[PDB]
């Protein structure tokens, strides 16, 4: 069919567990190699929240290129590249952070 | 057009052999190559102390901004936001207000040294030649905030370089 | 300023992947917003050797769209000034590359000669190295009277400074020791690659964009293309000073073709006119008002251009709207090419060799943009 | 015993004032002014570089294992100083037994300075490129001994006060024409910065540049001597100072002029192609001094 | 002599003649109707009359190359690689994909 | 009293003499910074240095412009400078984002990375201008630790 | 004495180091190779060492033959590195 | 005219014959669309086959290219189908200059030119960098240009110039270089476009 | 030849100054030249020119002592001399006090001011507009 990707429908969904396990050896390996940061544990819950916010599933077309996102910014510490506990850092260290609120967002005013 | 670098063989036979082995063999062309440097040792070197000498110019040259005057008073700078939308950087910012009653001659007038990357466009632009690049090098701070120039104040006390870019515009006007 | 993710079976590299892009200034949504004129500064502040080779590719890109020949004298101030760059930017092919192997005087004896080469420039222009002198217009501002007098002073003593360098390194059994023999590289797939200026002009295709593609008055001026036979980095060395020697009788025959007449494009839909002109008559200052601010209002249309650099090519390809700003443009710079080379020229070399090729590659990481 | 101190306090201002001649005569190949600011002709600044390292600058170690990194400058400055000891000079500090063995021996144990400053840093990205130091040293040590024993089996024994002795009338660069060009590069080897490159940090600085006085001293008594006068002391102290410091002027010739050989290519000019030259000249030292009579 | 590209410059004739020879053939194999035989034929055999004519000499290279045989035996080296990718994947001789959407002035 | 006060004077004067700078490569600016080796404006041997290296050098110029990539490198670089460090932002990139600026990867300000004590202005920082830095420095340098 | 004159050299040495420490307050197996042909040629050199010492008392004769001999076998142990050393 | 006219046009007619012979083989396969202007060559291609046009070009009896060099890509949101993969190729033997271009939206992946051009895969990576665009078939796919920890493509127009995560603040945080702040300094947005139409002949009836 | 080179060395020291004199051009001043001077400018400022030595080389020029306020002579910057830089410093050929003359229009300053630094009575950016009016009475 058009456009081909990589895999149809059904398929898609098991490459993104064949990219869940390669991501989830990783965050142990991630401390003595690289920093101690946080946590083991905690390392893990951030992994969770990631696919959430991508969890949809509507065609298998915009499955297919979070698999390759997918297989290079959770790649960029698998064969070892340069960071420094800078980049590939997702979670916020400094954010406020704000609230979803009529009473909390309009007391600061915003918007 | 061809030139050619490969040398094709130098060497052939009994005599063009033995002086491309001497070479190899001892030195030679390293000799040869210290006398290089021997001779660049005694002539004069060209050096410029700067707290005492200075350096070559030209009566055409960019600097620190710095907007000039009327010899009879009144700021030259007219505002007109041409400045503002040529400049390549967007450093130079202009708001206009009208000066008590008849004239209308700026308010907010910014030039970012953060920003800016030294073209003469703003010199180019002003049809009034407001902005005029002095020959200018010394300008060094601690903050930004001392190096970013504030509204006009700090460039209207270009007066000090105003003298030597009126001889400079005088070498402008019908260019060289 | 690079990064270099190597890989080592014992001493020799293996594979050699340049992780680079470490300045990406951003240059590609950013020429969008501005105009024409507004977005000239950026292509001196591209490469940081190249001044007026710079800017020459952009504004025959503008030239090409507009169907606006520069005046005569300004074509003739474009090539004086294209071959000075060719001085400039082969002076550093050789003496940074020579700094980064460990060779301390060619750096030194060059940078004498090569500081008074700015005395041309800010005797020409405002600013010492970056000007926005090469304009879609032509050329923006005349030669004083001193210059003229100046290039031919310079010219006279060149020849023996130039040759200098050939008694201290080519000569030399170091040279003949170190470079001879990295990365041997002109076959089928070494075209595979597309360099341009160097390495396939420097050994194998006697192409060159000089004779095959004129820019502005070529194949009057005499020129002479040194091609070479090995592919390695002495003889990829050696075409680089048969270059300068064989440069100076470009700016000789500059100095003696110069027919006296206009600057810019008289027609004042491209270029600003005179400041003595815009004061008096209406007309022109108008034109003035608008083509600063305002840009060019440029016809729709897709063009490439490449102009040859030392480097190799600057292949801009700007697309055109109606309006004023151009959406999207990309500088070809030879930097892309060059480094992609070294997955091939990086097998069975040491460590100091790598470095030995990124020098006669000449890769100055202002290239690495669009 | 006050003799000991007056040669290391105008040793260490020796390598100190270097910093002046390291960069204004290397300045003038260069065609740029050197030290000018600071002095009358910069003559402050030598002793102004002291009071900047010593005092002020403060340490960052990588790991610091308990006694190395504060033992390596010991090592460093220690064996570069000790070499002055056995120098025959118009007169000699405690003359050892046999001269030169003493000379070759504490050369060999200043590897250690390069090796003890490798096992200091723990990552592996340092060593590797300590242990590639090592190499251009320690190669270049088979044949300074060979080179060595070629001018020895000439003429005298290994007192360094009999070298003095055998060049009454001629210089010993005449006889020993190919192995005098060996001396110009086979010294470079031993952290020069010419042939090829590799607080604490500061006081590697102070025993690196003491070597190469020392070199320039040691081939200007095995291969330059013109005079010797045992009445007169005036005549060869003089003439003795100029000799080295000709010396002094082609050890920054090199670093200057000449372009690094690789690390590769150094074990193409040693070993492949200088090791069958030495040893073919020293074949022909062997003969000689029975060819025709020469024995001490 | 040799030529400057890293392909050596070997002294052989008719071999420019075998390869010519045998590209034609692969051409007459699957596309007939198509236009792609029917213009690439003329001009290799209109090649193939300046090297039976002219033995050895400098000028029959000079014809469409000008760069020696070396860079004359390049162009039929892969050319056997062009006509077998061509005759694998049919586009010359079949024509029926879909058309563009109606956009293209800037 | 009056030994306390002068001896303050002899460690500042140290640093007066000479001072060891980073050769970041990083700009156009760079090709201008090799202009202070370039013997017509030269401070080499006056005070400046070009051997650099990561550790021994006191003085570290940031040379034009910094992306998010070269960030976390140049940090790094900071970090593994001793004590007494000056850091020199020649160039109107390394000041604010000379061009760029607004642009998504260019790090505005250099302060954001590393903090700056003295500010060159100058996109092609002229090697007369230049020169001003360094004098500057030595001039900054006054009066350290009274008590 | 030697003693004296060997401890006063070091003892000024570890003073140096003092100086900077107290006083401010606020793989590849290639390698290997060549270290052992150095110890292996050293060895030679030290039988080779005597010569302008040993040679006053004993018969040149005798010597020639033998001294020559060492220096042979330390060109043939350097023919053995021209049959593929390696990369180095 | 004199200083008006950049060249005259005499090769135009030579050139238009490339428009005819490419065009004589009429594959709906390959061909489409051929335009022809200022002494320049272009040709938009069918997604569905992007590597058989690349092999033709490439060495062939009439015409020799090799040459695959520079490559481009537009970002343009007026038509249905979002980019447009642009490549420049230029010839030695013939010296001539003509364009190759694609067509298709290719948010869905499009076929690589790796296996004909060697230089090709280095240009690849800067459009799956800038514009986001996946290519099937691909030997090493790696960010250059971009961010390590850097999210989305920087070049698409659907998002600001300024972007998302730029500024790097140190702070707090003794080692950790910051990333979630994205305030920035105003970039004044100009309104600079001319009325009246500024060329005849290019007005499209609506 | 040899005699003249060490000569004129000596005629160098007993010109400019003598025991005292020389000692002020060798400690304080970076390199040591005699030549015409023209000697007219604010301040303690000298301005020599007219020497040969080198291209782009307009004689010793010296730094005041104490220009304004600074009061220093082992230490000074650029921060001397009046306009005259674009003059006889670098790139007019005319000097400022014997040929070419300073255009007066009583706007310039007449007493030229040094660099502002890190010291006080220096640089400074300020607010400019009056801002959007809001008020409140009783
Ligand atoms: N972990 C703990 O130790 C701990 C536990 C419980 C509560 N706390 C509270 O948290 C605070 C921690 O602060 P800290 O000890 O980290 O501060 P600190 O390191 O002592 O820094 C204070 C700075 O202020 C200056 N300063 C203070 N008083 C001065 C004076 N009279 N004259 C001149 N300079 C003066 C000093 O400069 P100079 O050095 O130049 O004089 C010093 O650099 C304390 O105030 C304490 O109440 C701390
Ligand atoms: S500087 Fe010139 S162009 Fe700019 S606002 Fe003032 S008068 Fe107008
Ligand atoms: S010189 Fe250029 S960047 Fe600077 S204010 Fe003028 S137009 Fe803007
Ligand atoms: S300030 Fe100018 S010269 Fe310096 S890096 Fe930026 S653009 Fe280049």
């Amino acid at each position: 069919v058009k456009p081909i990707f990589s895999r149809d429908m059904n398929e898609a969904k098991r490459r993104v567990r064949e990219l869940y396990r390669a991501w989830y050896r990783e965050v142990p390996n991630t401390v003595h190699l690289f920093q101690l940061d946080i946590s083991v544990k905690q390392g893990r819950d951030k992994v969770r929240e990631m696919f959430k916010k991508n969890a949809h599933i509507t065609d298998p077309r915009v499955v297919d290129l979070l698999v390759i996102k997918g297989k290079m910014e959770l790649e960029e510490t698998i064969k070892v590249w340069k960071q420094r506990t800078h980049v590939m850092r997702f979670f916020h260290e400094t954010e406020a952070p704000r609230p979803k609120d009529f009473l909390s967002k309009f007391y600061v005013g915003h918007d | 057009t061809y030139k050619y670098v490969n040398l094709r063989e130098p060497s052939m036979d009994m005599k063009s052999v033995t002086d491309r082995a001497a070479q190899t063999l001892l030195w030679t062309e390293l000799i040869r190559g210290l006398g290089m440097t021997l001779s660049y040792l005694f002539r004069e070197p060209a050096t410029i102390n700067y707290p005492f000498e200075k350096g070559p110019l030209s009566p055409r040259f960019r600097g620190e901004h710095a907007l000039r005057r009327y010899p009879s008073g009144e700021e030259r700078c007219i505002a007109c936001k041409l400045c503002e939308a040529v400049c390549p950087a967007q450093a130079i910012t202009i708001e206009a207000e009208p000066r008590a009653d008849g004239s209308r001659r700026t308010t907010r007038y910014d030039i970012d040294m953060t920003k800016c990357i030294y073209c003469g466009f703003c010199q180019e632009a002003c049809p009034v030649d407001a902005i005029v690049e002095g020959p200018n090098f010394e300008f060094s701070t601690e903050t930004h905030e001392e190096l970013l120039y504030n509204k006009e104040k700090l460039l209207n006390n270009g007066d000090k370089w105003e003298a030597e870019i009126a001889a400079n515009i005088q070498a402008d006007y019908l260019y060289r | 300023v690079l990064r270099l993710v190597m890989e080592l079976s014992g001493e020799m590299v293996r594979k050699c992947d340049p992780h680079i892009g470490l300045l990406h200034r951003g240059t590609e949504k950013l020429i969008e917003y501005k105009t024409y004129l507004q977005a000239l500064p950026y292509f001196d502040r591209l490469d940081y050797v190249s001044m007026m080779c710079n800017e020459q590719a952009y504004s025959l890109a503008v030239e090409k769209l507009l169907n606006i020949r520069p005046p005569p004298r300004a074509q003739w101030i474009r090539v004086l000034f294209g071959e000075i760059t060719r001085l400039l930017n082969h002076i550093m092919a050789v003496t940074t590359h020579a700094l980064d192997i460990g060779a301390m005087t060619p750096f030194f004896w060059m940078f004498e000669e090569r500081e008074k080469m700015f005395e041309f420039y800010e005797r020409v222009s405002g600013a010492r190295m970056h000007a926005a002198y090469v304009r879609p217009g032509g050329v923006h501002q005349d030669l004083p009277l001193g210059l003229m007098d100046d290039i031919y002073e310079f010219s006279k003593n060149f020849s023996l400074r130039i040759d200098e360098l050939e008694e201290m390194l080519t000569n030399n059994r170091i040279w003949r020791n170190r470079t001879v023999d990295i990365g041997i590289v002109t076959a089928e797939d070494a075209l595979n690659y597309g360099f341009s200026g160097v390495m396939l002009r420097g050994s194998g295709i006697q192409w060159d964009l000089r004779k095959t593609q004129p820019y502005d008055v070529y194949d009057q001026v005499e020129f002479d293309v040194p091609i070479g036979s090995r592919g390695d980095c002495y003889d990829r060395y050696l075409c680089r000073v048969e270059e300068m020697r064989q440069s100076i009788r470009i700016i000789s025959q500059c100095l003696n073709k110069m027919p006296p007449g206009e600057i810019k494009v008289d027609d004042a839909k491209v270029s600003p006119p005179k400041r003595a002109e815009m004061k008096t008559s209406m007309e022109s200052l108008i034109h003035h008002f608008k083509l600063y601010t305002e840009g060019y209002q440029v016809p729709p249309g897709a063009t490439y251009t490449a102009i040859e650099a030392p480097k190799g090519e600057f292949g801009v390809y700007l697309v055109s709207d109606g309006s004023s700003r151009p959406y999207r443009c990309k500088i070809k710079a030879p930097g892309f090419a060059h480094l992609a080379g070294l997955d091939k020229m990086s097998k069975g070399h040491m460590l100091a060799d790598v470095v030995a090729i990124i020098g006669t590659q000449d890769i100055v990481f202002g290239e690495v943009d669009r | 015993m006050i003799n000991i101190l007056m040669l290391i306090i105008p040793i260490l201002l020796a390598v100190a004032f270097l910093t002046l001649v390291e960069r204004k005569v290397l300045g003038y190949m260069q065609l740029r002014k050197g030290p000018n600011v600071v002095g009358p002709y910069g003559l402050l600044q030598p002793i102004a570089d002291a009071i900047k390292l010593f005092i002020k600058e403060p340490l960052r170690p990588a790991t610091s294992s308990a006694s190395m990194f504060i033992l390596a400058p010991i090592m460093a400055l220690g064996l570069a100083l000790t070499m002055w000891i056995p120098l025959p000079m118009p007169y000699p500090l405690i003359n050892m037994n046999l001269g030169v063995l003493f000379m070759l021996a504490m050369s060999s144990l200043a590897v250690y300075s390069i090796l003890w400053s490798g096992w200091a840093s723990n990552s592996k990205y340092a060593l590797i490129g300590a242990l590639r130091a090592v190499a251009q040293t320690i190669s270049y040590e088979v044949t300074l001994a060979i080179i060595l024993l070629s001018v020895l089996l000439m003429s005298g024994s290994f007192t360094l006060s009999t070298l003095i002795t055998t060049q009454e009338q001629m210089w010993l660069i005449l006889p020993a024409w190919p192995l005098a060009m060996m001396w110009f590069i086979s010294t470079l080897a031993e952290t020069n910065r010419a042939p090829f490159d590799l607080g604490p940090f500061a006081l590697f600085f102070m025993a690196e540049y003491a070597n190469i006085i020392m070199m320039n001293i040691f081939t200007a008594i095995l291969f330059l001597g013109t005079s010797h006068n045992p009445h007169m002391p005036e005549l060869y102290t003089i003439n003795f100072t100029i000799k080295s410091l000709l010396l002094t002027m082609s050890f920054l010739w090199i670093r200057a002029s000449y372009p690094r050989f690789r690390y590769d290519q150094l074990m193409h000019l040693l070993w492949k192609n200088f090791l069958p030259l030495t040893l073919a000249l020293c074949m022909w030292h062997v003969s000689l001094p029975i060819l025709t009579s020469g024995i001490p | 002599t040799g030529l400057v590209g890293l392909a050596v410059c070997e002294t052989p004739h008719e071999r420019l003649k075998i390869l010519y020879t045998k590209i034609l053939d692969v051409l007459g194999h699957i596309p007939k109707n198509a236009a792609y035989r029917k213009y690439t034929e003329q001009i290799t055999n209109e090649k193939l009359s300046m090297v039976k004519a002219e033995p050895d000499v400098k000028k029959l290279e000079e014809r469409l190359q000008g760069g020696q045989i070396e860079e004359v035996i390049l162009q039929a080296e892969n050319e056997l690689s062009l006509a077998r990718k061509m005759i694998q994947w049919k586009p010359w001789e079949p024509l029926v994909e879909e058309p563009p959407a109606s956009q293209w002035k800037w | 009293e009056y030994v306390v006060a002068k001896l303050d004077d002899l460690i500042n004067w140290a640093r007066r003499s000479s001072l060891w700078p980073m050769t970041f490569g990083l700009a156009c600016c760079a090709v201008e910074m090799m202009h202070m080796a370039a013997p017509r404006y030269d401070m080499d041997r006056f005070g400046v240095v070009f051997r650099a290296s990561p550790r021994q050098s006191d003085v570290m110029i940031v040379a034009g412009t910094l992306t998010n990539k070269m960030a976390p490198a140049l940090r790094k670089v900071y970090d593994q400078m001793p004590e007494p460090r000056y850091v020199v932002s020649m160039g109107s990139c390394a000041n604010g984002g000379g061009y760029y600026h607004y642009s998504y990867s260019v790090v505005r300000g250099c302060d954001r990375i590393v903090p700056v004590d003295i500010y060159v202005p100058g996109c092609p920082p002229t090697a007369e201008a230049l020169l001003y830095g360094i004098l500057q420095l030595q001039k900054k340098i006054k009066r350290e630790k009274r008590l | 004495n030697l003693m004296l004159a060997l401890l006063t050299n070091f003892t000024l040495a570890t003073l140096l180091v003092i100086i900077a420490f107290w006083l401010p307050q606020l793989f590849s197996m290639k390698f290997f190779l060549v270290a052992i042909t150095f110890l292996l040629f050293d060895l030679e050199i030290a039988l080779l060492l005597p010569l302008p010492w040993a040679s006053q008392t004993a018969n040149l004769n005798t010597m020639l033959t033998m001294a020559l001999f060492l220096i042979i076998l330390l060109a043939v142990s350097l023919a053995y590195e021209w049959t593929q050393k390696g990369l180095e | 005219r004199p200083t008006v006219r950049p060249r005259n046009d005499v090769a135009h007619k030579q050139l238009s014959a490339f428009g005819e012979y490419v065009a004589e083989i009429l594959p709906k396969y390959v061909q489409q669309v051929q335009v022809s202007c200022f002494n320049e060559l272009e040709i938009c291609i069918h997604p569905d086959g992007v590597i058989p046009v690349l092999t033709f070009l490439r060495d062939h009896s009439n015409a020799q290219f090799k040459s695959l060099a520079d490559l481009t890509a537009v970002d343009i949101p007026t038509r249905q189908n979002r980019f447009e993969i642009v490549y420049n190729l230029l010839s030695l033997r013939f010296n001539s200059r003509i364009r190759v271009k694609t067509y298709t939206d290719e948010l869905t992946p499009i076929e690589s030119s790796v296996p004909v051009y060697k230089a090709a895969n280095w240009y690849e990576r800067e459009i799956w960098d800038m514009f986001g665009v996946f290519f099937a078939n691909h030997p090493d796919l790696r960010r250059i240009l971009t961010d390590y920890g850097f999210e989305g493509h920087p070049f698409r127009k659907d998002f600001p110039l300024s972007g998302y995560v730029e500024l790097r603040y140190d702070d707090e945080v003794k080692r950790v270089v910051a990333e979630p702040v994205e305030l920035a300094q105003e970039f004044r947005k100009f309104d600079l476009n001319s009325p009246w139409e500024a060329f005849p002949a290019y007005r499209q009836p609506p | 030849e040899l005699l003249q080179v060490l000569k004129r060395g000596l005629q160098q020291v007993s010109g400019h100054g003598g025991l005292r004199g020389y000692l002020r051009v060798l400690f304080r001043a970076n390199d040591v030249r005699v030549g015409t001077l023209v000697g007219e400018d604010k301040y303690g400022n000298k301005y020599y020119e007219d020497n040969k030595q080198f291209f782009g080389r307009h004689r010793w020029v010296i730094y005041t002592t104490e220009m304004n306020g600074k009061n220093t002579f082992w230490d000074v910057d650029g921060s001397m001399v009046p306009p005259e830089w674009h003059r006889w410093l670098h790139c007019m050929t005319d000097d400022p006090p014997t040929v070419k003359p300073p255009t007066a229009r009583k706007f310039i300053w007449t007493n030229h001011k040094f660099n502002l630094s890190g010291t006080p009575q220096q640089y400074v950016p300020y607010s400019t507009t009056r801002k959007k009016i809001q008020e409140w009475v009783p």
